[PDB]
RNA sequence: UACCCGCAGAAGAAGCACCGGCUAACUCCGUGCCAGCAGCCGCGGUAAUACGGAGGGUGCAAGCGUUAAUCGGAAUUACUGGGCGUAAAGCGCACGCAGGCGGUUUGUUAAGUCAGAUGUGAAAUCCCCGGGCUCAACCUGGGAACUGCAUCUGAUACUGG
RNA sequence: UUAGCUAGUAGGUGGGGUAACGGCUCACCUAGGCGACGAUCCCUAGCUGGUCUGAGAGGAUGACCAGCCACACUGGAACU
C-alpha cells in the first residue's frame, strides 16, 4: 500500500537505495538436517 | 490387581562427538486403591522400553499409608526441593480436586476426596515426592494412642 | 516483612499499566486514516503486513493493523479500532475493525466471516 | 405528621403491600419508622394473604397517628373473621 | 454512673485550659499488632490547678470554646 | 538479648528431641511449669522435676516411642512481637484433633480442649503435635 | 434449546447405549456402535484428563436432554444441597418430568416423553404441567389426559416397558395410565456406568 | 388481560466459533517465507493436521464470537502466606534520641485479654427452612447473619500499670 | 522529588448575636495551638447499606433498589 522504507528521502537511483533496505536483505533457511538443525518441540508432538 | 498410572515423559539429551544421544524418562505410580503407593522413574532408548523399567521400580519401593475412608486422617503439608505440596482432608462428593502429578497419586493411593494445592515449582518428579513424603509422616489416631500412652475421646 | 516493619510501611499491590492506553477503557475508538502503508516484520518472519496511523478522537495518534487478505483504506477513511496485540510486528498494539465504517469487510470468505464482517452467502 | 399506610412492592402486576408507619413526607416505597404487617391482594386463599400487628397500630395511633383509607378497611376486616 | 476517660497533661500554658493526652491499645485491623494510638483532647480546668506530667481524669460536658467539650473532674498523681 | 523464655523452653525439648537425649534442663518459671504439666497431662513428656531455691532448674524428662520422638512437632504462636488472644469458638485445633494447643485463661494454662468444656477462651501458646 | 439431529453419531462417540432409540430394532443392526463418528473413528487417540472429564459429562448431557447452561445450573443447585454432589446432581435429573415419564414408561424414549409433556398430554396432581424441567417430588401422581389415552404411541410404549427393567422408586398403575413417584432415587436404584466423580472434578477446575 | 376451549396442517422457526500444543475436535485440494495466520510458543521457503477453500468433526446454541474492564489463577507485595552466601536483596562500621521488645518473685490494680447480660448495628441484599406465580427466573413469610461499637456484672493465667 | 503551618490564629474576661452551645462576632488581655500517631500543601473522589471476585484473609467497585450529603445557566445575597 506503499512499503514505508526505511531509507530516508532517497536522492539519487530508488532501486539501489531499496536493495540496501530490511525489504530485500538475505532470506537463509534453517537446515531440516546438520548444522543448525536441531528442535526442542517440532511442529506437533 | 493393582492400579498403575504413567504420569510424564521427557526426552534427554547428552552430547557426545557424534552429537546428541536422545533418551526418554518416564514417570510411573502404581498402587492397590487403598493406602499402598510407589513411584518409580525408568530410562530407556525406547520409550515403552522406559515405561517398564519404571513400573518394575515402581511395584518395590512402594510404601503405606493408613488412610480414613478413603481420604487424610488431618491436614498434611509436604516438600522436596521446589516442590511445596498442601493437602487437605474432604467431605465426601468432592472428588480428588487437585493438580497435575498429585492427581495420579492420589488416585491409585486410593483417596477419593481432598483438598490439595501445589505451591512452588510443579516439576512432576519432585511434586511425586513431595506428595509421598507429605502421605508417609501423616499419623492415625490409633498410633498416636499408643505415642501418648492414652485412648481417649480424641479417638 | 517483620510485621512491625510492616505497620509503618505495608505492602505496595504493584499497581498495572494497560497495553491499549489510546482506547482508554473504551472497547472501540474511531480515527481518520492518516497514512496507510507496509512494512516489514521482526526475525525470523518474512512478509509484508498492512498497517494505518490513525489520529483518534482523544487526540492519540497510533498505528493499526489491518486483517485479512486485500482492502481499500486511504488518507482519511473513518475507522474504528480495538485493542489486539502483533507480534512480528513491532510498535502495533490495535487492530483495524473489517466491517464497521468504511473499512468493508474482506471478499470471498467463507469460515470465519464474523471475524472480518462478512454476510453469510445465499444459498 | 405520622401515617400507617401501604408501600408497593412485588413482581409487575402482582402487588404485594407492606405497611408502614412512615412520615407522611416521605417517599412511599422510602423511608420508614416501623413495619407492622403485610397485605397480598393477589392471595391463593387457602393461605394466610394478610396479617397487621394490631398491638403496635393501636399503639401508634394512641401517640398520634393516622392510617390511610385501605390500613383502616383491613384493620375493620381482620377483627372479623379473626 | 457518668463515662469517665483518665489520661495526663502534655500541656498547661493556656489560661483555665489543659492539653490531656489519653493513650489506648488498639489491635492494627491487618497485622494483629497491639499498638499504642494516642487521642489529645483540649481540657477545661477551673482554678489553673493542673501542673504538666500529671495523671488526670475528664468528662464530656457541652462546648466551651472552639476546641474544648472536655472538663476536668479530678486530679489522680501529681508532682512527679 | 534472651525475650521470650518461653519459646526458649519450647526449642529446648525440640533440640533435644532431635538429638536423641534422655532429659532437658533450664531455667525455670512458674508459667515454663505450667505448661510442663499440661504437656505432661497430655504424655508428650514423662515427668518433669524442679531443684534448687535460689537459682532453681526444670528437668524435664522427654519422650520417644519405636526409637524416635513423641514431639513430633512444637511452634510457639504468641510472640513478644505478636501476641495471639482468641475467643472460645474461634480456639483452633492442631492436627484436627490430633494434636493440642495451650491456652493461657483465667482459669490457669490448659489444653484447647478444656477451655471449649469449660468455656473459655484467651492467650494462644503453642501448638504440639 | 434442543438436539435435532442424528441421534447415532452421539452413541458411537461415547461408546455406549444411551437409549436414544427404544428397541423395536435392537442396536448393533442399525449404526456401526463400535467404530466413532465421522470419517476419521478407526484410529484410536490416547484420550487426555480434561477429554475424559468431559467425554464422561456429555454422556450424562445426552442421556436427560439437557443442554450446558441449565446442566451448570442444576450443578450449583447439586452443590448448594447437603450431600454428595454426585448423588445429588443424579437426583436432580430423575426428577425431572420428561424422565420420570419415560420411566413410567409412557414414553419411548425421553425425546418422544418430552412430546408428550410438551403438548400438553400430562398432568401432575390434575394440574397440566408442558414443560419438562418441571422437578417432581415425593408422593406426586403423574397421569395421561383424556385425549392422550386413545393415542397409539402410549400403548406401543406400555408393551417396550415390560422388556426393561423395572424401577423401584416408581409405582406405576398402567391400566389407568398413572403412577406415584414414590421416592428419590438413591445411587444404588441408577446405572452405575455413570461416573460422576468425573462431572464434579470437571467444574471445580 | 392472565388462564381455559376449538380449528388447520410438520406445517411458519438454526446459527456462531473452533479442530498445531496449552484445548474437546483431521483429512484432501490451492499456495510456495508470497498471500496470510498468531493469546504465548511459533506456522508459511512445492507433499502446510498452524495460511485460503472444500469435506468431515468438537463445543456452545437463539445465540455465538472479538474487543474493553475487574478479581482470579499470581504464595508475582506473602496478615493468613515469600525472601536476602553465589539467582533481585544485609546500610562501609559504630554510637545513640523517639519507637519496638524485655530476666525472676510476692502483693495490688483490672487498661489489654476472656465470660455473661442489656442497648444498638434501618429495610432490601446474602445464607437456611417454608409459601406463591404450570416450572424457572421473579415475588414473598419466618429465621440466622450483620464477625462491629457502647454500657453493666464477673474472671485474673498471660500482657500492661 | 510537599516539613514546618497558624495572629480571630489558641485560650481568657466582658459586651453583642443565635431556636440553641460556641471566636459565632467585637474590644481589651495572655502567647498560645497544630505537626513524623504526617500538620500544611498538591492530586483524585460524592459517602453508606451494598455489588463483583476470592477457599478464606484479601483485592476491586459504589450502575439499578434504599439511607445520608451536595447542586439547580455561573457567581453573590437576602426576603417570605
Amino acid at each position: 500500500s506503499r512499503y514505508q522504507h526505511t531509507k530516508g528521502q532517497i536522492k539519487d537511483n530508488a532501486i539501489e537505495a531499496l536493495l540496501h533496505d530490511p525489504l530485500f536483505r538475505q532470506r537463509v533457511e534453517k537446515n531440516k538436517k546438520g548444522k543448525g538443525s536441531y528442535m526442542r518441540k517440532g511442529k506437533h508432538g | 490387581e493393582l492400579q498403575e498410572k504413567l504420569i510424564a515423559v521427557n526426552r534427554v539429551s547428552k552430547t557426545v562427538k557424534g552429537g546428541r544421544i536422545f533418551s526418554f524418562t518416564a514417570l510411573t505410580v502404581v498402587g492397590d486403591g487403598n493406602g499402598r503407593v510407589g513411584f518409580g522413574y525408568g530410562k530407556a532408548r525406547e520409550v515403552p522400553a522406559a515405561i517398564q523399567k519404571a513400573m518394575e521400580k515402581a511395584r518395590r519401593n512402594m510404601i503405606n499409608v493408613a488412610l480414613n475412608n478413603g481420604t487424610l486422617q488431618h491436614p498434611v503439608k509436604g516438600v522436596h526441593t521446589g516442590s511445596r505440596v498442601f493437602m487437605q482432608p474432604a467431605s465426601e462428593g468432592t472428588g480428588i480436586i487437585a493438580g497435575g502429578a498429585m492427581r495420579a497419586v492420589l488416585e491409585v493411593a486410593g483417596v477419593h476426596n481432598v483438598l490439595a494445592k501445589a505451591y512452588g515449582s510443579t516439576n512432576p518428579i519432585n511434586v511425586v515426592r513431595a506428595t509421598i513424603d507429605g502421605l508417609e509422616n501423616m499419623n492415625s489416631p490409633e498410633m498416636v494412642a499408643a505415642k501418648r500412652g492414652k485412648s481417649v475421646e480424641e479417638i | 516483612a517483620t510485621v512491625n516493619q510492616l505497620v509503618r510501611k505495608p505492602r505496595a499491590r504493584k499497581v498495572a499499566k494497560s497495553n491499549v492506553p489510546a482506547l482508554e477503557a473504551c472497547p472501540q475508538k474511531r480515527g481518520v486514516c492518516t497514512r496507510v502503508y507496509t512494512t516489514t516484520p521482526k526475525k525470523p518472519n518474512s512478509a509484508l503486513r498492512k498497517v494505518c496511523r490513525v489520529r483518534l478522537t482523544n487526540g492519540f495518534e497510533v498505528t493499526s493493523y489491518i486483517g485479512g487478505e486485500g482492502h481499500n483504506l486511504q488518507e482519511h477513511s473513518v475507522i474504528l479500532i480495538r485493542g489486539g496485540r502483533v507480534k512480528d510486528l513491532p510498535g502495533v498494539r490495535y487492530h483495524t475493525v473489517r466491517g464497521a465504517l468504511d473499512c468493508s469487510g474482506v471478499k470471498d470468505r467463507k469460515q470465519a466471516r464474523s471475524k472480518y464482517g462478512v454476510k453469510r452467502p445465499k444459498a | 405528621m405520622v401515617t400507617i399506610r401501604l408501600a408497593r412492592h412485588g413482581a409487575k402486576k402482582r402487588p404485594f403491600y407492606q405497611v408502614v408507619v412512615a412520615d407522611s413526607r416521605n417517599a412511599r416505597n422510602g423511608r420508614f419508622i416501623e413495619r407492622v404487617g403485610f397485605f397480598n391482594p393477589i392471595a391463593s386463599e387457602k393461605e394466610e394473604g394478610t396479617r397487621l400487628d394490631l398491638d403496635r397500630i393501636a399503639h401508634w395511633v394512641g401517640q398520634g397517628a393516622t392510617i390511610s383509607d385501605r390500613v383502616a378497611a383491613l384493620i375493620k376486616e381482620v377483627n372479623k373473621a379473626a | 454512673k457518668i463515662r469517665t476517660l483518665q489520661g495526663r497533661v502534655v500541656s498547661d500554658k493556656m489560661e483555665k485550659s489543659i492539653v490531656v493526652a489519653i493513650e489506648r491499645f488498639v489491635k492494627h485491623p491487618i497485622y494483629g499488632k497491639f499498638i499504642k494510638r494516642t487521642t489529645k483532647l483540649h481540657v477545661h480546668d477551673e482554678n489553673n490547678e493542673c501542673g504538666i506530667g500529671d495523671v488526670v481524669e475528664i468528662r464530656e460536658c457541652r462546648p466551651l470554646s472552639k476546641t474544648k467539650s472536655w472538663t476536668l473532674v479530678r486530679v489522680v498523681e501529681k508532682a512527679v | 538479648s534472651m525475650q521470650d523464655p518461653i519459646a526458649d523452653m519450647l526449642t529446648r525439648i525440640r533440640n533435644g528431641q532431635a538429638a536423641n537425649k534422655a532429659a532437658v534442663t533450664m531455667p525455670s518459671s512458674k508459667l515454663k511449669v505450667a505448661i510442663a504439666n499440661v504437656l505432661k497431662e497430655e504424655g508428650f513428656i514423662e515427668d518433669f522435676k524442679v531443684e534448687g531455691d535460689t537459682k532453681p532448674e526444670l528437668e524435664l524428662t522427654l519422650k520417644y516411642f519405636q526409637g524416635k520422638a513423641v514431639v513430633e512437632s512444637i511452634q510457639r504462636v504468641s510472640r513478644p512481637g505478636l501476641r495471639i488472644y482468641k475467643r472460645k469458638d474461634e480456639l483452633p485445633k492442631v492436627m484436627a484433633g490430633l494434636g493440642i494447643a495451650v491456652v493461657s485463661t483465667s482459669k490457669g494454662v490448659m489444653t484447647d480442649r478444656a477451655a471449649r468444656q469449660a468455656g473459655l477462651g484467651g492467650e494462644i501458646i503453642c501448638y504440639v503435635a | 434449546a434442543r438436539y435435532l439431529g442424528p441421534k447415532l453419531k452421539l452413541s458411537r462417540r461415547e461408546g455406549t447405549d444411551l437409549f436414544l432409540k427404544s428397541g423395536v430394532r435392537a442396536i448393533d443392526t442399525k449404526c456401526k456402535i463400535e467404530q466413532a463418528p465421522g470419517q476419521h473413528g478407526a484410529r484410536k487417540p490416547r484420550l487426555s484428563d480434561y477429554g475424559v472429564q468431559l467425554r464422561e459429562k456429555q454422556k450424562v448431557r445426552r442421556i436427560y436432554g439437557v443442554l450446558e447452561r441449565q446442566f451448570r445450573n442444576y450443578y450449583k443447585e447439586a452443590a448448594r444441597l447437603k450431600g454428595n454432589t454426585g448423588e445429588n446432581l443424579l437426583a436432580l435429573l430423575e426428577g425431572r418430568l420428561d424422565n420420570v415419564v419415560y420411566r413410567m414408561g409412557f414414553g419411548a424414549t425421553r425425546a418422544e416423553a418430552r412430546q408428550l409433556v410438551s403438548h400438553k398430554a400430562i398432568m401432575v396432581n390434575g394440574r397440566v404441567v408442558n414443560i419438562a424441567s418441571y422437578q417432581v417430588s415425593p408422593n406426586d401422581v403423574v397421569s395421561i389426559r383424556e385425549k392422550a389415552k386413545k393415542q397409539s404411541r402410549v400403548k406401543a410404549a406400555l408393551e417396550l416397558a415390560e422388556q426393561r427393567e423395572k424401577p423401584t422408586w416408581l409405582e406405576v398403575d398402567a391400566g389407568k395410565m398413572e403412577g406415584t413417584f414414590k421416592r428419590k432415587p438413591e445411587r444404588s436404584d441408577l446405572s452405575a456406568d455413570i461416573n460422576e466423580h468425573l462431572i464434579v472434578e470437571l467444574y471445580s477446575k
